[PDB]
């Protein structure tokens, strides 16, 4: 439509002069006279003629006076029904090698959240076969679920293991977005899934699609993706109804990433080095992962907590965005309880007795009462010794020691390097196994029965072989 | 007979009582080292901010 | 002179464990 | 969430002023103001985009005149002016137990009172986690 | 004689640009065409004829281009003796609806301090009827005092008895200043001395003048009500030989309020963001209230602490001012002792051995010996047990219980918080008291005999009712 | 220690591409990077005199990234391009044995698997000092 | 504390000018320093408004030399100069008993010993609070 | 490098600078080996290495300058070099005192060519540009002993703390903003 010339290059931000026809913010800019595409965003206007861009590829071998070219609308990827089982990439291009993706409509990113009238409030519930969450903090069909961690505490093995246990039986489609992580375990993931039979390769019976941008790509890239997933969800949720899963993998690289362009943009920074526009940008791209009166979206989000702090500007706001939290710790990790899930820290929206139930409701406030009044006596014990308790005293120790104990699980994906066997509860065999605990039925029984087992059925048979 | 046994159990104790209080007197030491470094950098760094700006 | 000195009433400013425990006795 | 931030920095003032219409005519009213503390940001993040220097923690210089006069506007009218009243009741929320914080020790100089919570009651079975040791109303 | 136009408008600073003559810094400037009045006033010169002004109300509706006069002279403010039952504003205007203030003077309030040649040499003892304060920390006559405190303490109430107490049975005049504080306590304060009949609406045998500016006010009105207070009791120093009164209620704000337009008049921020020129600021003004040889002036003055935190830069450099400190703590109030004054932190300069004899002496370092030695004792019960303790330990323990006790007294301004009446204790049975404790008369009786009484002689007589309905 | 900064910035790099010769070729290569952590401190350096927003520690923003490039480079082809390999073994050093701090942190979050040395093993004897519970390799 | 910043930052070099008067003729001298915080305060108020760059808790740069020429002044001279002499007494303040910060650290590092006060021998009956266990003379 | 003891000019031949490079990478020695004082303890269980460094931790009231003495009497005796000494941050008083102090025992000679130190001094009431490179002027003089008669050579410093500060106090008055712990930028290339 209208051409312009380069005139300052500086690491990922490239400024453009239109001596007509000033283009729109948000539009997309071509480069001429390289051998692979290269796209601009438009960020700024700045004056006498000049706006101030964003670049999603590197940026070596460019010259002050080339020539760039106006496209005349924002970044559009091709969607429909037919990238079920294809890859794409930050601008919607195959990087399966498997030919070009013959869709019949485009769409654009950027657009806007729903608006009020068009929210549903409906709740329920949804079984994991995981005894903690459904114990403690149960989840929700058509809501956001979080997941915090520090590094190395298994984010990632969690996330595996609910895409086999729920993914596998689920009617509709799932979509797959992975932003600023490892490439290898994108390559088995897709193996795998290859393996299992989501994806077939001679016929039309996939159904997940996947979108990559790792950590090898510039930080114009990163901060990107995750649109171009929400854009391809969002079209099975509105112009079909159906019903989506949506994971995402480390949204925090998305916050980091924007804070690498933004002293190059010329602002103040505001606290510990972070860009002044933390919270409204999170919550523009935070509020279009909803369920409407058209569909329902159910969300998966693996969060990271810097230096095991969850004090920090980045992890501290997204507390506000969702309906149900699971946060692990390291100090669990330490003593060989896996999953390491702190059980007094962890919250859900439909823990009320009107949803739940007064029995499950009841069991889990009085594991939770236990497990706090225990946490009371560690001074006077670290130092004095267990000889100073009474008798009571003595047997609340034992009892929170032997719960703690039950809430460890094997899991499946994990049978390759642990030399076990992946067990699944139903929800009715965990109620009843913590009341029994809870009665004092069990307390002939060694504390070391209770680790690594399903059922209770299981910690009897284990006690009497170790005899 | 019964009243030796009793002071000799009680030296034992108050000797592993000061064992435990001399392990936890040594990390927090180190955690108080560190917070004190941390506080001095970000008390710097406002005062930088705020001459450059003018 | 450069460590952490600690001082008279030191157990009950803290308001630990220790402190509330001397107090009810 | 997704609304721009001078619409954020504007809204409890709008509502103030919606108060006020009872309060002139002999009528009493209600008014929350949930989570002050997000008002802030707003006006930090509205601020520093207008080239002004930052103070503490990057926020502007006058964080207690934005409340201070907010919390004034409340009062009990004698008969001459009718005899309305307003009523308010801010809501704030601080990092892990922390309340020697900045932002909260600015608000609990204003008011007349607080009411606390916390999470080992909250987790022993006292609900509501009222800890009626420190509580005050003046 | 010069006027100007409005060229900015940034907050609450603006810019004016003159053509004629150059106005010299700490001027008043009006500006024209508001139904209302609005003051400006000149802070520096930035060349090209241009100065930057600080504005002390709302600077919405302004337009650039405005014109601006010049008045000549800094602001100035009505004085003598027609301002007794009045309440005025930061620039001297009634905001109590009863006419203008019809007197013969004027006065600017930006002065200079007094000299060397001009300070006096003299110690009395003032009493008070408080127990704590009588015994550990004196007051004197013609002296400074502060209370310091965080919030929730008590600083309000012990300043509204110390007028109850004090300023009633006092010849001459006082005023009270009120700097960044809440309304409803100043709608609160003005009722109560109606009732007192200290202000009067019909005669004119007044005794209190009001000034009053508070936390609803830009940060330039917040920053200059102090020495509107001040200017006024020099008055009453100087033409009247008189002595006078003088409270003021958290000068604290008095700092806050200047480092809320220190970084728009481009200025570098010095430690825990404060301006680089608060030292500076607070001792050009504290230099002003003192006692010439002409006349005499008492001040108290209520200091506010950020979290409890002593070593903050606000009340740190605050200390070399003062001759006597009382500092109260939040451990104490939630013992339920009040008023909650810490014992060992309390200090005051006529605590000499030649000034209040030796016997009063004796007593107040026995009982700080002994308070000091208690705290010692209770790092052994935490380990081992009470009842291990040595009989000579226990005794020991049982008399500063009671000796703490003792000191907690109830007031008059709180008979609805408490719901006892209050008491007063003149001086020779404070002392007597103690030191009956310290010898050992009454280790026969039970603590809470000695918990909210007046005197000595009342424990005994709370005892045996104890005893009777027992 | 003697060399300029740019030059213990631009090092790992160059020697990562002649490693990369042998990858392409159908061959097997090794590479041991000494210390990471003197490169951090040289960028540090570096970025410091051109005037950067600083953050956690005086570190820039970008840190991260300057290691995810690097250890991106190791890798295993597949039979089409040839059957070549890459293999790298970084070393990084801590104090006092704090392995929650920024750079150690973000390391581990790179590679696949740790071997962690302890010096009290080392002091009674225990050579070479390796503790069996927290190594892994995935 | 009412006169400028300038006199505060030139009283202490005035009366140690008077005091080198008896030092060069055979005779001996004494000075007092009350408050050497107060002058280096006053020192950094005028360097904030110069606009030099900042530092450590906003202090210039060259804050040690400010001291150091002070109080190297002091000395005993052999007999073919007269054999005067001139001794000098410094004070410092602390905050809460931090012997850690920028001036004290500053101040004894340049003397030859230092004499510790403290409050709490002041109210168990030891008077003068001397603490015998940290005060030297070398 | 002007006399301060009032004793005459220093007539020498040649005159070197201060900044100078590092060895290159083919001068080095592949070889490890242990320098011997005569002191029973250092040479049992802390041996010295040849060509290395040493932290002398300590204070006063404990024979410092008695052991720095000894050792610079016993490596002329045995193997026959000289030492240098330099004073980063010195003391007036203190320097006066081990001036004399040195006269006694017999290590400097005020009579014939017999001394075995020279003394290079940087005062703390000098500019915080001159006590940052008082350690090259002490550096560059005991490398003329080391390449132009090649004898071993001993090298000793006040404290290597003021030289780490006065070097922070140069990069504060430049204009440079500072790192952790408000520290120079540039403290380990320095
Ligand atoms: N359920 C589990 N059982 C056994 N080991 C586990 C489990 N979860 C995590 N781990 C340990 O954590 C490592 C993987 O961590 P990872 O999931 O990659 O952390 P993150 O998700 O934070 O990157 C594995 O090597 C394994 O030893
Ligand atoms: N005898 C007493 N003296 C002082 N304060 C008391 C007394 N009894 C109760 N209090 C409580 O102490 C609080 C102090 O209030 P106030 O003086 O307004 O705090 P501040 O000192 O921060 O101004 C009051 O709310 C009151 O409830
Ligand atoms: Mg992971
Ligand atoms: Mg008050």
């Amino acid at each position: 439509a209208a051409t312009g010339r380069i005139v300052a290059v500086i690491g990922a931000v490239v400024d453009v002069q239109f001596d007509e026809g000033l283009p729109p913010i948000l539009n997309a800019l071509e480069v001429q006279g390289r051998e692979t595409r290269l796209v601009l965003e438009v960020a700024q206007h700045l004056g006498e003629s000049t706006v101030r861009t964003i670049a999603m590829d590197g940026t070596e071998g460019l010259v002050r006076g080339q020539k760039v070219l106006d496209s005349g609308a924002p970044i559009k990827i091709p969607v429909g029904p037919e990238t079920l089982g294809r890859i794409m990439n930050v601008i919607g291009e195959p990087i399966d090698e498997r030919g070009p993706i013959k869709t019949k409509q485009f769409a654009a990113i950027h657009a806007e959240a729903p608006e009020f009238m068009e929210m549903s409030v409906e709740q329920e519930i949804l079984v994991t076969g995981i005894k903690v969450v459904d114990l403690l903090a149960p989840y929700a069909k058509g809501g956001k679920i979080g997941l915090f961690g520090g590094a190395g505490v298994g984010k990632t093995v969690l996330i595996m293991e609910l895409i086999n246990n729920v993914a596998k039986a689920h009617g509709g489609y799932s979509v797959f977005a992975g932003v600023g992580e490892r490439t290898r375990e994108g390559n088995d993931l897709y193996h795998e899934m290859i393996e299992s039979g989501v994806i077939n390769l001679k016929d039309a019976t996939s159904k997940v699609a996947l979108v990559y941008g790792q950590m090898n790509e510039p930080p114009g890239a990163r901060a990107r993706v995750a649109l171009t997933g929400l854009t391809v969800a969002e079209y099975f949720r509105d112009q079909e109804g159906q019903d989506v899963l949506l994971f995402i993998d480390n949204i925090f690289r998305f916050t980091q990433a924007g804070s690498e362009v933004s002293a190059l943009l010329g602002r103040i920074p505001s606290a510990v080095g972070y860009q002044p526009t933390l919270a409204t940008d999170m919550g523009t791209m935070q509020e279009r992962i909803t369920t409407t009166k058209k569909g329902s979206i159910t969300s998966v989000q693996a969060i990271y907590v810097p230096a095991d702090d969850l004090t920090d500007p980045a992890p501290a706001t997204t507390f506000a965005h969702l309906d149900a939290t699971t946060v692990l710790s390291r100090a669990i990790a330490e003593l060989g309880i896996y999953p390491a899930v702190d059980p007094l820290d962890s919250t859900s929206r439909i823990m009320d007795p009107n949803i739940v139930g007064s029995e499950h409701y009841d069991v889990a406030r009085g594991v939770q009462k236990i497990l706090q009044d225990y946490k009371s006596l560690q001074d006077i014990i670290a130092i004095l010794g267990m000889d100073e308790l009474s008798e009571e005293d003595k047997l609340t120790v034992s009892r929170a020691r032997k719960i703690q104990r039950f809430l460890s699980q094997p899991f499946q994906v994990a049978e390759v390097f642990t030399g076990h066997l992946g067990k699944l509860v139903p929800l009715k065999e965990t109620i009843k196994g913590f009341q029994q605990i809870l009665a004092g039925e069990y307390d002939h029984l060694p504390e070391q029965a209770f680790y690594m087992v399903g059922p209770i059925e299981e910690a009897v048979a284990k006690a009497d072989k170790l005899a | 007979e019964s009243t030796t046994s009793e002071q000799s159990a009680r030296m034992t104790a108050m000797d592993n009582a000061s064992k435990n209080a001399s392990e936890m007197i040594d990390k927090l030491t180190l955690t108080f080292n560190r917070t004190r470094q941390a506080v001095i950098t970000k008390e710097l760094i406002e005062i930088i901010s705020g001459a450059a700006a003018l | 002179p450069e460590g952490v000195r600690s001082g008279a009433g030191a157990v009950r400013d803290a308001g630990g464990a220790f402190g509330k425990k001397e107090q009810a006795d | 969430a997704s609304d721009a931030a001078p619409l954020q920095y504007l809204a409890p003032y709008s509502g103030c002023s919606m108060g006020e219409y009872f309060r002139d005519n002999g009528k009493h009213a209600l008014i929350i103001y949930d989570d002050l503390s997000k008002q802030a940001v707003a006006y930090r993040q509205m601020s520093l985009l207008l080239r002004r220097p930052p103070g503490r923690e990057a926020y502007p210089g006058d964080v207690f005149y934005l409340h201070s006069r907010l919390l004034e506007r409340a009062a009990k009218m004698n008969d001459a002016f009718g005899g309305g009243s307003l009523t308010a009741l801010p809501v704030i929320e601080t990092q892990a137990g922390d309340v020697s914080a900045y932002i909260p020790t600015n608000v609990i100089s204003i008011t007349d009172g607080q009411i606390f919570l916390e999470t080992e009651l909250f987790y022993k079975g006292i609900r509501p986690a009222i800890n009626v040791g420190l509580s005050v109303s003046r």
